[PDB]
DNA sequence: CGATCGAT
DNA sequence: ATCGATCGTTTTTTTTTTTTT
């Protein structure tokens, strides 16, 4: 038999890593040790390590793989047997990696089979889980049916001759779906590499298949690294293949099937890169291996305590993410509270209670209100941005279909709608048509929305806050008309938005030259930016930690937010004579979570009356800022 | 030719001639003069073309991860039908490496992206192809700009101002990369640009979005009856002979073409002190512009374009460090076509 | 063109 | 067991009307 060399090879590979494999340690025993209890049968193996210990079985491997492949499972079983009292339930999935060579859709021939190569592309027109009972039990009819044999080939054949008797050799027993061998896969398609975009021909597409553990972790918009298991495809029928046809015409002494095979492709490894984030128990670049609530959730307390303790870190952090930017210092402190948590109570079945807050920008032209947010897509997770007219109202809705593809009417998603716990802000809120506008009129507040005309019990939900992009009528803040005529917009959204912070433009020479003095350290290609206080890694980790705390109110300003709000509406008892304005409890709700988040800054629970006072100050800022 | 990079490397003997070309202060006009095959009228813009011939500088942003300001170069030509914008640039389609040629009403927004339909190869339909993401860094010669629905031309705001794309359909949902520079040949809703009605409104666009562009070097019919005969005779004789001459306009077979090609790659303009500080002084009156009724004025995006122009013109002359003269031709480029609406 | 079925 | 005579065997289409946003 051919591959007994491969048998002994991975055998003594085990026998070496049965001892140490890496510095008195092994990287593929503790994965197997976690395996031992549930026995899930997936273990990736480093391809480098074949060249480390086995001394270039890569070329012993990377051609006759498809035939050798099954012997690796027997090898796997032999591994698990040595130290575990073992039954042959064991199996072999593999998710190979540590492989160098990266080829594409063009170097395809008869000579490319049985390899392990890594390849990318795109993901399109996905398709579902569709099981397989590959195996069973089948022989003659009478008694002699105990058949756990090798009958699991792709080309399936109930017909078997016999095991013990002289009995039927076409009349089969019945089937076993009970105590036999089954498994799963799916099927999707892939387009040409967007890293390899030549002219002329189409995006030649490949067929693709996935084993058990690979499943439902592919997804549209993602590039990959496969195995190189190009196939002889056990196909059944096709046209246009009018080549010569053959079949075994046996010995003369004193069934048919037309043969035209097609191609597909199979793979048993994935690194869905460019699509990987990780929360806080992932060890980052900067860590501190310590004990904590969880693994690395705040094990950098050794610093994050410090980043939660200073009375200076407020302003320092206000200045630790605008190094390349200069403007007012109010949104530079308020906008983070949009990204910073809210309330997060633990309370009744009254109704959904919200954590997030509406947020706005207005300003004169060319003020880099865009550059505030152009980065934010690159900044936060879940929170990817484009414009609203960057798509249709198949941004909010999906693309409305009136032709038959699966059931002839499909509006079940959107573009705003898939921003769950991230914001997908938009620009140009003034000239956009009043369709998504009145959709947002309740989709921001009552985050539980429906449609008709194509509804599969339409109940969708927004999840996050927003960033606005207004601009005045004349392009300038010419004080010649009221704000209600300066923007020519509605009331309730001007109250739904509990925070405005308009950016006004002027002309004073020192300012503009000071900006160019920013530019002094924008192209000094060494030192083209300004100093900082806090690195990004610790910043986002502190952010990722500061939520898990259960913020609380028991504070006399919590008792006497009645007092500050009574004064809020005492001074706002007017705002009715000269160009009347409106007060409303959304303002209170917003101040509440605002004060709460302002104390969530503290890495502490339990609201303090300082936070109320600053929140009152800021609300006063916003409302007097609304003053004409 | 195309952009593999490896299968295009040039020999040192050609580098001799390339740096020879660079050794001309005449080079500032030579290649702009070598733009046309035979056209010898008022090429004063072809220098402004040539900053996109030598197609822009690469101010990378692998440095801070922030603010991703490419040296975005964006210029369009607009004027009357007399100018051969369509034909010039039909020939320039036979120049540009990533030569495209579409225009108003050749293809929709989805006629530029998501060519989605059935595929009997898979026996299934697939999510499929586009136009612009094939033309990264390239150009599409374009005409009849004031012809499209608002569906298109609100895409261009997205790319011209962010140079991006993020897409959401029921099938694949994508955040791709797309980015390139313009050429276009926009037209008005009129037949001639109306005298005493600037393109501030003549071509069909809004109030300061018209102002938003870097600078569109204006085009119009030459208002002089006389010069027709010269080229009506010379460039018809061009046909009558059906060949050229390598006169003072020495048309290089490929000695022009690698100074084009090789000068995309090994070059890195840098600023020490030269080409910045002039308007960093003169911004006093450059932003006394706050006054005006319904006008459009000076803004602090201009200098971004100025630095970009500057590193572009340092690309010609191959000055690894800053060129200063680029400022002077930049100011020229400006105020030859910024006083078209003093009104 | 395939399997059933009978006898030699 | 072997051969031969018995039994039974069938597949091909593309486009027009009213409806909904
Ligand atoms: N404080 C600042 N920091 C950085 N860039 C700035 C600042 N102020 C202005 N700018 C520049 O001014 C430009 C503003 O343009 P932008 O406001 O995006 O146009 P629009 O007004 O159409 O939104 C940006 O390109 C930005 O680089
Ligand atoms: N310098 C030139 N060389 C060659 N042809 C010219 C020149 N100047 C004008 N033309 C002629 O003028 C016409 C310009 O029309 P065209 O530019 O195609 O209209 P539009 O301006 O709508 O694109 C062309 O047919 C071209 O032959």
């Amino acid at each position: 038999v051919k591959d007994e060399v491969g048998i002994r090879a991975q055998k003594l590979f085990q026998d070496f890593l049965e001892e140490f494999k890496e510095d008195g340690e092994i990287k593929y025993t503790r994965p197997a040790a976690s395996l031992e209890s549930p026995d899930r049968c997936t273990l990736e193996v480093s391809f480098e390590d074949v060249e480390k210990y086995d001394q270039n079985l890569a070329t012993a491997i990377i051609e006759e793989y498809y035939h050798i492949y099954p012997f690796l499972c027997q090898s796997v079983s032999n591994y698990v047997k040595d130290r575990i009292g073992l039954k042959t339930q064991k199996d072999c999935y593999v998710a190979f990696t540590e492989v160098p060579t990266r080829h594409k859709v063009r170097d395809l021939t008869t000579s490319k089979i049985g390899t392990l190569i890594r390849i990318s592309g795109q993901v399109v027109r996905t398709h579902p889980v569709h099981p397989e009972l590959v195996s069973g039990v089948f022989m003659c009819l009478d008694c002699q049916t105990e058949i756990r044999n090798v009958e699991q080939q792709f080309k399936f054949t109930n017909p078997t001759i016999c095991r013990n008797p002289v009995c039927s050799n076409r009349k089969r027993f019945m089937l076993d779906v009970e105590k036999s061998l089954f498994l799963d896969f799916q099927k999707i398609r892939i387009q040409e590499t967007q890293a390899e975009l030549p002219r002329g021909c189409i995006p030649r597409a490949v067929e693709i298949i996935l084993r058990s553990e690979l499943v439902e972790t592919v997804q549209a918009g993602d590039r990959y690294d496969f195995t190189g298991t190009l196939i002889v495809v056990p196909d059944v029928s096709v046209l246009a293949g009018v080549g010569t046809r053959a079949e075994n015409s046996s010995r003369h002494k004193p069934g048919m099937r037309e043969l035209n095979y097609r191609m597909a492709f199979l793979a048993c490894s994935v690194q869905a890169t460019t699509a990987r984030f990780g929360g806080t128990d992932l060890p980052m670049s900067e860590v501190t291996a310590e004990d904590m609530k969880k693994q690395m959730t705040d094990a950098e307390w050794h610093k994050i305590y410090e980043m939660s303790k200073d009375r200076n870190l407020y302003q320092n952090l206000i200045s630790s993410l605008f190094p390349s930017i200069y403007g007012n210092d109010e949104v530079k402190r308020g906008i983070l509270l949009q990204q910073f948590g809210g309330v997060a109570k633990t309370t009744t079945e009254k109704t959904s209670l919200r954590g997030d807050i509406n947020v706005c920008i207005v300003g004169d032209p060319s003020t880099a209100k865009s550059q505030f947010l152009k980065q934010v897509s690159d900044f936060s997770p879940r929170a990817i941005y484009t414009s609203g007219k960057a798509s249709s109202a198949a941004g909010l809705t999906a693309a409305v279909v009136r032709d038959e593809e699966s059931f002839d009417f499909v509006i079940e998603a959107g573009a705003l709608m898939l921003a769950d716990n991230g914001i997908c802000c938009i620009d140009e809120f003034d000239k956009m048509d009043q369709r998504d506008q009145v959709a947002i009129h309740e989709a921001m507040e009552q985050q539980t929305i429906s449609i008709a005309r194509a509804g599969v019990r339409a109940t969708l939900n927004a999840r996050t806050s927003i960033l606005a992009a207004a601009n005045p009528i004349n392009g300038r803040y010419d004080r010649s008309k009221s704000l209600q005529q300066n923007i020519q917009l509605s009331a309730p959204i001007m109250s739904r938005f509990d925070l405005f912070f308009i950016l006004v433009d002027e002309c004073n020479e020192v300012v503009d030259y000071a900006i160019a003095r920013k530019i002094v350290d924008l192209h000094s290609n060494i030192e083209e930016s300004v100093e900082r206080a806090y690195t990004r890694e610790e910043v986002l980790r502190y952010v990722t930690f500061a939520r898990q705390f259960k913020p609380v109110i028991s504070q006399e300003a919590g008792h006497m937010l009645v007092e500050n709000y009574g004064h809020l509406r005492q001074r706002d008892t007017g705002t009715s004579g000269r160009s009347t304005w409106r007060i409303t409890v959304r303002q209170l709700e917003s101040m509440i979570r605002l004060s709460e988040a302002m104390a969530k800054l503290e890495c502490s629970n339990r609201v303090l009356e300082r936070h109320v006072k600053e929140a009152f100050r800021l609300l006063n800022k916003s409302i007097i800022r609304v003053e004409q | 030719e195309d952009e593999e990079g490896k299968d295009h490397i040039f020999p040192p003997e050609r580098v001799e001639l390339l740096q020879l070309l660079a050794k001309k202060p005449d080079i500032y006009d030579r290649l702009a003069r070598a733009i046309a095959p035979s056209i010898y009228e008022n090429d004063d813009i072809k220098k402004g073309i040539l900053l996109q011939l030598f197609g822009g500088t690469k101010k990378k942003h692998a440095t801070l991860g922030r603010q991703n300001f490419r040296s975005e170069i964006h210029l369009l030509l607009c004027g009357d039908p007399g100018t051969s914008k369509s034909q010039m640039l039909q020939y320039v389609f036979n120049l540009v490496p990533r030569s495209q040629y579409t225009s108003g009403r050749g293809s929709s927004a989805v006629g530029l992206t998501a060519y989605v339909t059935k595929d009997p190869e898979t026996r299934q339909l697939v999510l499929q192809t586009g136009a612009l993401v094939l033309a990264d860094n390239g150009v599409c010669c374009i005409d009849e700009f004031d012809k499209m629905n608002d569906s298109t031309r609100s895409v261009l705001h997205e790319v011209m101002e962010q140079q991006t794309l993020s897409i959401a359909k029921a099938g694949i949902i994508c955040q791709l990369n797309a980015r390139t520079s313009i050429l276009a040949a926009a037209n008005p809703a009129e037949s001639q640009w109306n005298k005493r009605k600037n393109i501030i409104d003549n071509v069909q666009l809004p109030h300061t979005l018209l102002s938003r562009f870097d600078l569109i070097f204006l085009v119009l019919d030459p208002q002089d009856e006389i010069f027709d005969k010269r080229l009506a005779s010379h460039l018809v004789s061009l046909y009558y002979v059906t060949r050229h001459e390598e006169e003072d306009t020495m048309f290089d077979m490929s000695v022009l073409r690698d100074y084009i090609a090789y000068a995309r790659e090994h070059l890195s303009p840098t600023l020490s002190d030269e080409a910045q500080q002039r308007l960093i002084q003169a911004y006093v009156d450059m932003r006394k512009v706050g006054a005006g009724r319904g006008q459009i004025s000076a803004y602090p995006r201009q200098l971004e374009s100025l630095i970009r122009l500057s590193e572009a013109h340092a690309k010609v002359r191959l000055s690894n460090q800053v060129e200063l003269l680029d400022v002077e031709e930049a100011w020229r480029l400006h105020r030859e076509a910024l006083k078209q609406s003093a009104t």
